[PDB]
């Protein structure tokens, strides 16, 4: 079988959403649903459109009508942003056909100012050549942030960088930055520091010039 | 086929009784009548000599 | 055939009569016992290997 | 209650074989079905196989037939999965899910998951395993607020990511920001964490960052000092 699911459905936390899973002739076979949080383990929600597991509130519900199974979530909040999957049996092929889940994101949440963190190189590594300087950023809601490096009080981006995307952590986005293209003599001069340019205001943090 | 052992028999042999018999058995409520029905067939379980 | 389940039965009362209620063309060959005298001997544990 | 311990997983060469195990704890391993279902990183899930309450195979997908073999053990209460001829498209988190219904004799074929596990990262590539490098990040004396100071670890140079960190014995579940890894254009990854780290007055933690790595088993017990 083959299920068709929306790529991404966003809705403000004032009304309900519409997560639909449809097929070709799926009108009588059972349809189950699962909710997997990013990073945690999946959990069971209202399945078979006629009953709910123990612990799931009345906010979740399911409805099948002909060829479309809709998962209605009532009073969506910030803590409900997860990946919703719909499962069917399809006894014709003796398989378990899954599909691309929908990333429900509650649009219209307050902003969060990220905090920059600088960790200088350790003490028991100067005898070797590691060059693993790291600049961290705290949690923030508005993702797609570009971390600009200020190496030796000058923009240096030709070195090997990471540029990790914003991941998920308790309904927050976070990342890091690694750029230590120096010859391992990072304590040269002019206060090697770190910057972060977010949408709007930017943050900076310097260390001891030694 | 020379060595012939009869299976479960409803007519328990009394002391010194000649039991020459090779017909089909009867599993109570089943019209066996010769053919091999369930629990009724030729009881001649030939004990093989390996 | 190599990965067979082994069910452990407990104190109960087994009715060896529904075994011949399924579709026809099935064997009932026994070894050491008989179907008509199956419900006469007492057994502790019966294990089924499918 | 339910503790589905999953074992088996690491870096293997393409074309080899391995054995994953899922052990149950909490319920009776005679009346519940258990399935193996992988999950690609950020690319949905994919059901691999499953076995009912008894020793019985339910089927496979259209791309895993002939290569995988699932088996059940009611004596040891464990579901095993032997994988052979692994390729590059077999890198996913294999989850061991249970079943809700008791799977009575006469019913309809409808199996759905009820409990989930953690999964084991089973990567298949030509790279080799690298040893981690823990570093005692210096807790600098920048003190403005109460808990502005923070220290962490600098684990790096490792291809597989079985990231499991512990401070003293597997406790202190308070606020800790474990940053995810990132491939630095060389296959390796980097791990970092941030703790509260209050004012050091001989009343704080032992400053120990133990990281467990199965393909690179090495007990590192190096302390952290200012």
């Amino acid at each position: 079988y083959e299920l068709t699911q929306p790529p991404s459905v966003s809705v403000a936390p004032g009304q309900t959403a519409r997560i639909t899973c449809g097929g070709n002739n799926i009108g009588s076979k059972s349809v189950h649903w699962y909710q997997q949080k990013p990073g945690q383990a999946p959990v069971l929600v209202v399945y078979d459109d006629s009953d709910r597991p123990s612990g799931i509130p009345e906010r979740f519900s399911g409805s099948n009508s002909g060829n479309t199974a809709t998962l209605t979530i009532s009073r969506v909040e910030a803590g409900d942003e997860a990946d919703y999957y719909c499962q069917v049996w399809d006894s014709r092929s003796d398989r378990v056909v899954f599909g691309g889940g929908t990333k429900l994101t509650a649009l219209g949440q307050p902003k969060a100012a990220p905090s920059v963190t600088l960790f200088p190189p350790s003490s028991e590594e100067l005898q070797a050549n590691k060059a693993t300087l790291v600049c961290l950023i705290s949690d923030f809601y508005p993702g797609a942030v570009t971390v600009a490096w200020k190496a030796d009080s000058s923009p240096v981006k030709a070195g090997v960088e990471t540029t990790t995307p914003s991941k998920q952590s308790n309904n927050k986005y976070a990342a890091s930055s690694y750029l230590s293209l120096t010859p391992e003599q990072w304590k040269s001069h002019r206060s090697y520091s770190c910057q972060v340019t977010h949408e709007g205001s930017t943050v900076e943090k310097t260390v001891a010039p030694t | 086929y020379n060595y012939l052992y009869r299976l479960f028999r409803k007519s328990n042999l009394k002391p010194f009784e000649r039991d020459i018999s090779t017909e089909i058995y009867q599993a109570g409520n089943k019209p066996c009548n010769g053919v091999a029905g369930f629990n009724c067939y030729f009881p001649l379980r030939s004990y093989s000599f390996r | 055939v190599y990965a067979w389940n082994r069910k452990r039965i407990s104190n109960c009362v087994a009715d060896y009569s529904v075994l011949y209620n399924l579709a026809p063309f099935f064997t009932f060959k026994c070894y050491g016992v008989s179907p008509t005298k199956l419900n006469d001997l007492c057994f502790t544990n019966v294990y089924a290997d499918s | 209650e339910v503790q589905l311990v999953e074992s088996g997983g690491g870096l293997v060469q393409p074309g080899r074989s391995l054995r994953l195990s899922c052990a149950a704890s909490g319920f009776t391993f005679d009346d519940y079905a258990i399935h193996w279902v992988r999950q690609a990183p950020g690319k949905g899930l994919e059901w691999v196989s499953g076995i009912t309450w008894n020793s019985g195979t339910i089927g496979y997908a259209d791309s895993v037939k002939g290569r995988f073999t699932i088996s059940r053990d009611n004596a040891k209460n464990s579901l095993y999965l032997q994988m052979n001829s692994l390729r590059a498209e077999d890198t996913a988190l294999y989850y061991c899910a249970k079943h809700h219904q008791i799977a009575v004799a006469g019913d309809a074929e409808d199996y759905y998951f009820d409990y989930w596990g953690q999964g084991t990262l089973v990567t298949v590539s030509s790279a080799s395993t690298k040893g981690p490098s823990v570093f005692p990040l210096a807790p600098s004396s920048k003190s403005t607020s109460g808990g502005t100071a923070a220290l962490g670890c600098l684990v790096k140079d490792y291809f597989p990511e079985p990231v499991t960190v512990s401070w003293n014995s597997g406790a202190l579940t308070s606020g800790v920001h474990t940053f995810p890894a990132v491939l630095q254009s060389s296959g390796l990854y980097s791990l970092s964490s941030v703790v509260t780290v209050p004012s050091s007055s001989l009343g704080t933690q032992t400053y120990i960052c133990n990281v467990n790595h199965k393909p690179s088993n090495t007990k590192v017990d190096k302390k952290v000092e200012p």
